[PDB]
Formats: structure tokens, C-alpha cells, sequence
RNA sequence: GUGAACAGCCUCUAGUUGAUAGAAUAAUGUAGAUAAGGGAAGUCGGCAAAAUAGAUCCGUAACUUCGGGAUAAGGAUUGGC
RNA sequence: CGUGGAGGUCAGUGACGAAGCCUAGACCGUAAGGUCGGGUCGAACGGCCUCUAGUGCAGAUCUUGGUGGUAGUAGCAAAUAUUCAAAUGAGAACUUUGAAGACUGAAGUGGGGAAAGGUUCCACGUCAACAGCAGUUGGACGUGGGUUAGUCGAUCCUAAGA
RNA sequence: GAAAUUGUUGAAAGGGAAGGGCAUUUGAUCAGAC
């Protein structure tokens, strides 16, 4: 199971960093079926992808 | 494919054999550097 | 086929051999060395102990500042190592060697290794680089790798004794005498 | 022979990691940790948990807590048998500080 | 033939570099280069006393 | 964000976690450090290192092509509420 | 005495083994060398009388090729840093995902381009060599796919100049 | 399918090199013999 691939199109299907990119490691078998844009988007709404909460920075100090 | 492995076995260790002659073909005066200036010198030291 | 030199009967010996592979060939020479000779299933369970760090391949030949250690003092020499690697490869043939032992029925428990011997197999060629814009060779050093077990024989006991006696004329009437003293 | 057990130790990092290179602690404790958990239930394969892994890390590779409180389990060993037939499994144990404590046998069920 | 062992450029090194006097070719990158040139004595250099 | 600052130091978005590893911590090293008393006695030579440093207020000579010298030298202050 | 070729001759030797190589096996010669035996080997080759020469090597910092000692040694130490589980797999310090810790810190280790490169792009399959450890990974290897303009460029205009 | 160089077996020797000449002992080995 290498993902690299489908790591790389959610990134931009979702329109967010690679690293804010999350995938299930559980489904590892099922997202390596994606191999397609078409494919990833469903596995966005169907939420077996996830886009990670950007990490916080408070300006609450300053 | 036995006969399909067994061709591309042959062919690379051929080939393989042909890039060692080359190396060594080479290999004697690669060092060679017409104009090669010593970074180091060492003063003659005397007085005349 | 063609192995090197055999002192053996071929009909109870099974054989195995590598070839072009990929090992130092100074360092298989080193552990070939240490198995020679012994009982087979001693030579594995040593081997296995090797890959553990339990004892040691003592090297005898090329040792040139290679470090001491206590585990040589087993084979009375203080410098030893344990070559990861060739020993795969001897593991990997003594395996073999003990399998053609079997389809050909003899005995496993009778088995010890007989002749077993390294030479060294076509250099393969890199380069490196170095400095004032320098090259210079950079070469694997493979080897062959021949190994024959045999299954042990203490039966033969010969008595060959050829007795041609070159007596002269004085000595056969001399030892005359002795048997007239009723020795 | 050997007993699938339970126990909960306390082990002592700051003793273990003294003097030690700083940019290396953090794995330090992870050989150290995995070191202490063979000496006791002498299994010679374990497997920490990840969240123990977060325990140690929670510092960063500088700042290793002094005392940590485990829970170590020695388990059967599954398929493909490994050299061993027993099995040694690590992981943390939540408390308010790991002071005072002495080595309890966790009664499983 | 005449123009045997002729057909190239080599030099001498000179002195200074370290290996024998006899003219070698230039160039670069080839097995060729460097080696031996015209001489009797060389791989691929003219012989003794050209037959006539 | 600090701060005069596109400086240095910390983080956010994006990006990497790739530069052969493991075990011990002897000598000599390479880089980085600290030293009682003395204070250049060291050496061809204060080479190398140390000291000084920001801002504010005071004070500022000889000389001068009158523009400089000048941040001359030399003092005092600096946080939080 | 020896070697490459030439004329003559032994109605010379030879697949029932010619030449070549190997041989702390034998004999002849002061020696240059010659001759036999054994092992390997597989197609041509010698004695004598003469002819002819690109005709005899230990050296030339000789020339080309090959190989040692050195030596399993010197080394693989700049740029802060890795750790745990799982999947994959014959095989996992190094691949992929999750978790965690970190760094570049907007004059970037980010996003784009110019010159130069030329298919490196991207997928599938793959691990002999290559990636100075490894390798299931790759800018590697094999099979394919991919670059769409009335408006973005060139094209047109002139500059120093040709 | 030579040599350098290398592995295994066999035989031999070895107190800061090895190798050579004269002569014999020991071991190995071999021709002439009729
Ligand atoms: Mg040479
Ligand atoms: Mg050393
Ligand atoms: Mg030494
Ligand atoms: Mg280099
Ligand atoms: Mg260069
Ligand atoms: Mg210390
Ligand atoms: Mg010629
Ligand atoms: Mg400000
Ligand atoms: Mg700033
Ligand atoms: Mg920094
Ligand atoms: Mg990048
Ligand atoms: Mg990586
Ligand atoms: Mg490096
Ligand atoms: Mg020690
Ligand atoms: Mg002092
Ligand atoms: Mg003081
Ligand atoms: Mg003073
Ligand atoms: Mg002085
Ligand atoms: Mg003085
Ligand atoms: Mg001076
Ligand atoms: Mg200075
Ligand atoms: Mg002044
Ligand atoms: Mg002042
Ligand atoms: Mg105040
Ligand atoms: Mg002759
Ligand atoms: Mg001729
Ligand atoms: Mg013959
Ligand atoms: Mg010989
Ligand atoms: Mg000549
Ligand atoms: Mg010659
Ligand atoms: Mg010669
Ligand atoms: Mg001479
Ligand atoms: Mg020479
Ligand atoms: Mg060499
Ligand atoms: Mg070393
Ligand atoms: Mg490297
Ligand atoms: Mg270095
Ligand atoms: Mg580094
Ligand atoms: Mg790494
Ligand atoms: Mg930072
Ligand atoms: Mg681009
Ligand atoms: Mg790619
Ligand atoms: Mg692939
Ligand atoms: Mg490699
Ligand atoms: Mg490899
Ligand atoms: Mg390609
Ligand atoms: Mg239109
Ligand atoms: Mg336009
Ligand atoms: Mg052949
Ligand atoms: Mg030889």
C-alpha cells in the first residue's frame, strides 16, 4: 500500500497543504483504490479523508 | 516468462561487462591535468 | 560442476555452490575457515549463534587491525568478528548442502562439512571522487563460494603391511643362530 | 516456564539518562525503558504503546520526566513464531505524580 | 604505408609530470588520450625502419 | 511578536524531517566554554582571545583647509507596578 | 643454438590426437637449447640441404593490457533530530499511513519564472547494475500517456551594431 | 586458457628477512639395468 500518490491529489482537491492532509489509516486498503481526482472527492464527502484543523496561534498575549 | 527473464538476465550482465572495460580503458590517464597548479609551495630557503 | 580438490567418495557427499556473489571475499574466506571440518548440524547452530553475538568468527588471515575481543579467546586468538552478511550466505548454502543430502538418502546425522572453499569472483567497478579533481577505483570484491558435506565414516580400519625382506648371506645365517639358541 | 502476567513498576529515568548527550535522551529512554522491561519478565520482545511513546516525548528530546509509571504485560506470542514465545507490552499509566509509589501485581480479569 | 603511425597529433609531455618522455596523444575524454604515440616501441605508433 | 529595523531570536500558511547507523566516552585533535592571585613578565609583533557596545540626560580638549575633529575622552540612568 | 616466411627433399609426422600449454618425472649437450614420458587439447606440423628477414629482452620515470602488497585499513564526522505503532514484504534504522517531537521562519528549505537541460513530468510493472549503508523506494530500469491560444510570447519596429 | 595474483588439500621448514655456492645426512622420488 504506497500512498503517496493520493496524498498528493487530496492536497490539491481539497485545496489545502499536504500537511494539513489526513487520511484514514484504517482504510488504507480502500484509499488505495482512489488512483482518480473523481474518486478522492468522494472519499472527502464521504469522510474517510479529512482536512486537519490548521494549529493555532493566538495573538491572545500580545 | 522464463525465456523473457532469462534474455534480459543476459543483456545486462553483457552490457554490465562492457561498462568495466571502459572504466578501465579510461582509467590510466584520467588523472591527467595539463596546467595543474600545486596549492602549495614551499620557499627555497638560502642566502646568497 | 568441476568443485576443487576432493579427497571424498562422490557417492556419499552432496555439494552446493554459490557463485558471483555479493559478500566480501576476504571476510567469507574468514568464516568459511571456521566452519571446515566440524559436524553439520554443530555448524549451523554456531552459525546462528554468530548472527547473536554468542561467539565469534576468529580471523586468522586477514586481521589487520581488526579489534580484540574476549569471545576469540574460544579458538586461542585475540581477534574476531561477526560477519553478518557472510554468514547469510554460508547459512544459506549449508541449508542447501543439507537438502541434496537428503534426496540423495544418506544419513543427516552423520553429516559434517568436508571441503569448503572461497576463491574470489570478477571485481565490479565504481568510481569515487576525490580531491584536486581526482578519480580512483572503487570495487566490490565478490566470490565464489563451494562447499561439500560428507556423511562420516570412522569404518575403515586397513591392515597393509608388504613385506619384501632384502636379507644378505650374513644376516640370514645369523638370524640362524638365534633359533639354535632356542630363543 | 512462564505466566502471562501484569505488573506496575515505577522506573527511574533521571538515574538511567544521567549524563547523557541531550539531543539522544529522548531515544535513550526508549532503549532504557525497553532495557528495564527485560530485565524483569525476561521476555527479550517488546512492544511499547505509542501513547507511552507520547509520555516520554511530551517533553521534547531535552526534558524526559524524572519518574514514569508503567504497566508492563507479558503476552502470548501469535502465528509465526517468533524466537520467543513470549511476548513483553508497555504502556503508561495516568496518576497525579509517580512519587512514592512501589510495584503493584495488577489482578487481571 | 607511409603515412602509418603519422596519422596523429600526440606530443611530448615534457618533463615535470612524471611518466616517460615519449610523445603522448592529447585530447580527452577517450580511452586514447594520453596514451603513447609515434615511437617504435608504442601500441599503435610507427615501426622500426618502415619497410620501402 | 519583540525591536529603530527586510538585523538576530520564537511562531502561523506552505515545506521538509534528506544527508550510513549502533555501542562505549581513552589519548591527540576540530569547534565551543570557564578559571583562583598576578596582568603582556608571553612573542619578531598584544597574533589569538577578553574588555566596550543599545537608548536618555549631562560633559567633550589639542589641533583645523573653520566644514571638522566627535559617539572625542569622561560620568549618571535603564525592570515591574 | 633459436624464431617468422621461401625453394628442395624425407612417396616425413597427424582425429588410433597435429600444434599450444602444464609437469620439485627421464636422457643428450660446456652452453645457446634439443629429445622422450604423463596430463590437458582438438587441426594442422616437423627433420635435413639451401634462401630471406619487421628474427632472440629484465631494465628505457619504456608502450598497451592484467594483478598484488598496502588493506577489510584510511575513510564514510559541515548544514540541531529523531521516536513509537500498523500496513506492505522472503526481508524494514531508511517505503507508505497514523501518532508524536522537531526545523526552514515570508532576504524561506514556500509559490512562480529567465538562461541551460531535454522527457527528468505522470501512471502501471520492476529491483541485475545505479542512489560511496539499505531499499519493498527513486530524477534508476521496462511498458505506455501527456504540452490545445484572434487576446500569453515569438512573428512587426528600431538601438549599439552586423 | 600461460603468467602475475588467489583459494582448498597435501608435504616441508621457521629464535630480528628470505633466496645462492661447495659437500654430505635424513625424507620423498626415479632412470639404467639383462
Ligand atoms: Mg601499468
Ligand atoms: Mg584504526
Ligand atoms: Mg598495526
Ligand atoms: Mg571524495
Ligand atoms: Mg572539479
Ligand atoms: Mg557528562
Ligand atoms: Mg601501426
Ligand atoms: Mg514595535
Ligand atoms: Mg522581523
Ligand atoms: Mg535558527
Ligand atoms: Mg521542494
Ligand atoms: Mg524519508
Ligand atoms: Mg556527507
Ligand atoms: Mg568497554
Ligand atoms: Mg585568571
Ligand atoms: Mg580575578
Ligand atoms: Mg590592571
Ligand atoms: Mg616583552
Ligand atoms: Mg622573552
Ligand atoms: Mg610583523
Ligand atoms: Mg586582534
Ligand atoms: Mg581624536
Ligand atoms: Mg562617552
Ligand atoms: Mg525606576
Ligand atoms: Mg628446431
Ligand atoms: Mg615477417
Ligand atoms: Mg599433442
Ligand atoms: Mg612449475
Ligand atoms: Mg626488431
Ligand atoms: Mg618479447
Ligand atoms: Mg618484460
Ligand atoms: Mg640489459
Ligand atoms: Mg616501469
Ligand atoms: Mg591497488
Ligand atoms: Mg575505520
Ligand atoms: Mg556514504
Ligand atoms: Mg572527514
Ligand atoms: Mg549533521
Ligand atoms: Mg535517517
Ligand atoms: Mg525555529
Ligand atoms: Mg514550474
Ligand atoms: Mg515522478
Ligand atoms: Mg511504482
Ligand atoms: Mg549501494
Ligand atoms: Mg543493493
Ligand atoms: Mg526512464
Ligand atoms: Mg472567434
Ligand atoms: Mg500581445
Ligand atoms: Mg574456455
Ligand atoms: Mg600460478
Amino acid at each position: 500500500a504506497n500512498l503517496r500518490t493520493q496524498k498528493r491529489l487530496a492536497a490539491s482537491v481539497v485545496g489545502v497543504g499536504k500537511r494539513k492532509v489526513w487520511l484514514d489509516p484504517n482504510e488504507t486498503s480502500e484509499i488505495a483504490q482512489a488512483n482518480s481526482r473523481n474518486a478522492i472527492r468522494k472519499l472527502v464527502k464521504n469522510g474517510t479523508i479529512v482536512k486537519k484543523a490548521v494549529t493555532v496561534h493566538s495573538k491572545s498575549r500580545t | 516468462d522464463k525465456k523473457g527473464v532469462q534474455t534480459q538476465q543476459r543483456v545486462w550482465q553483457t552490457e554490465r561487462f562492457d561498462k568495466k572495460r571502459l572504466d578501465k580503458r579510461s582509467a590510466k590517464f584520467v588523472n591527467n591535468q595539463p596546467h595543474y597548479r600545486d596549492q602549495l609551495l614551499q620557499r627555497e630557503h638560502h642566502h646568497h | 560442476a568441476r568443485y576443487g580438490a576432493t579427497s571424498t567418495n562422490p557417492a556419499k557427499s552432496a555439494s552446493a555452490r554459490g557463485s558471483y556473489l555479493r559478500v566480501s571475499f576476504k571476510n567469507t574466506r574468514e568464516t568459511a575457515q571456521a566452519i571446515n571440518g566440524w559436524e553439520l548440524t554443530k555448524a549451523q547452530k554456531y552459525l546462528e549463534q554468530v548472527l547473536d553475538h554468542q561467539r565469534a568468527i576468529p580471523f586468522r588471515r586477514f586481521n589487520s587491525s581488526i579489534g580484540r575481543t574476549a569471545q576469540g579467546k574460544e579458538f586461542g586468538v585475540t581477534k574476531a568478528r561477526w560477519p553478518a552478511k557472510s554468514v547469510k550466505f554460508v547459512q544459506g548454502l549449508l541449508q542447501n548442502a543439507a537438502a541434496n543430502a537428503e534426496a540423495k538418502g544418506l544419513d543427516a546425522t552423520k553429516l559434517y562439512v568436508s571441503h569448503i572453499q572461497v576463491n574470489q569472483a570478477p571485481k565490479q567497478r565504481r568510481r569515487t571522487y576525490r580531491a584536486h579533481g581526482r578519480i580512483n577505483k572503487y570495487e566490490s570484491s565478490p566470490s565464489h563460494i563451494e562447499l561439500v558435506v560428507t556423511e562420516k565414516e570412522e569404518a575403515v580400519a586397513k591392515a597393509a603391511e608388504k613385506k619384501v625382506v632384502r636379507l644378505t648371506s650374513r644376516q640370514r645365517g645369523r638370524i640362524a643362530a638365534q633359533k639354535r639358541i632356542a630363543a | 516456564l512462564k505466566d502471562v502476567v501484569t505488573r506496575e513498576y515505577t522506573i527511574n529515568l533521571h538515574k538511567r539518562l544521567h549524563g547523557v548527550s541531550f539531543k539522544k535522551r529522548a531515544p535513550r529512554a526508549v532503549k532504557e525503558i525497553k532495557k528495564f522491561a527485560k530485565l524483569h519478565m525476561g521476555t527479550d520482545d517488546v512492544r511499547l504503546a505509542p501513547e507511552l511513546n507520547q509520555a516520554i516525548w511530551k517533553r521534547g528530546v531535552k526534558g524526559v520526566e524524572y519518574r514514569l509509571r508503567l504497566r508492563i504485560s507479558r503476552k502470548r506470542n501469535e502465528e509465526e513464531d517468533a524466537k520467543n514465545p513470549l511476548f513483553s507490552y508497555v504502556e503508561p499509566v495516568l496518576v497525579a505524580s509517580a512519587k512514592g509509589l512501589q510495584t503493584v501485581v495488577v489482578e487481571e480479569d | 604505408s607511409e603515412k602509418a603511425g603519422h596519422q596523429t597529433s600526440a606530443e611530448s609531455w615534457g618533463t615535470g609530470r612524471a611518466v616517460a618522455r615519449i610523445p603522448r596523444v592529447g585530447g580527452g575524454g577517450t580511452g586514447r588520450s594520453g596514451q603513447g604515440a609515434f615511437g617504435n616501441m608504442c601500441r599503435g605508433g610507427r615501426m622500426f625502419a618502415p619497410t620501402k
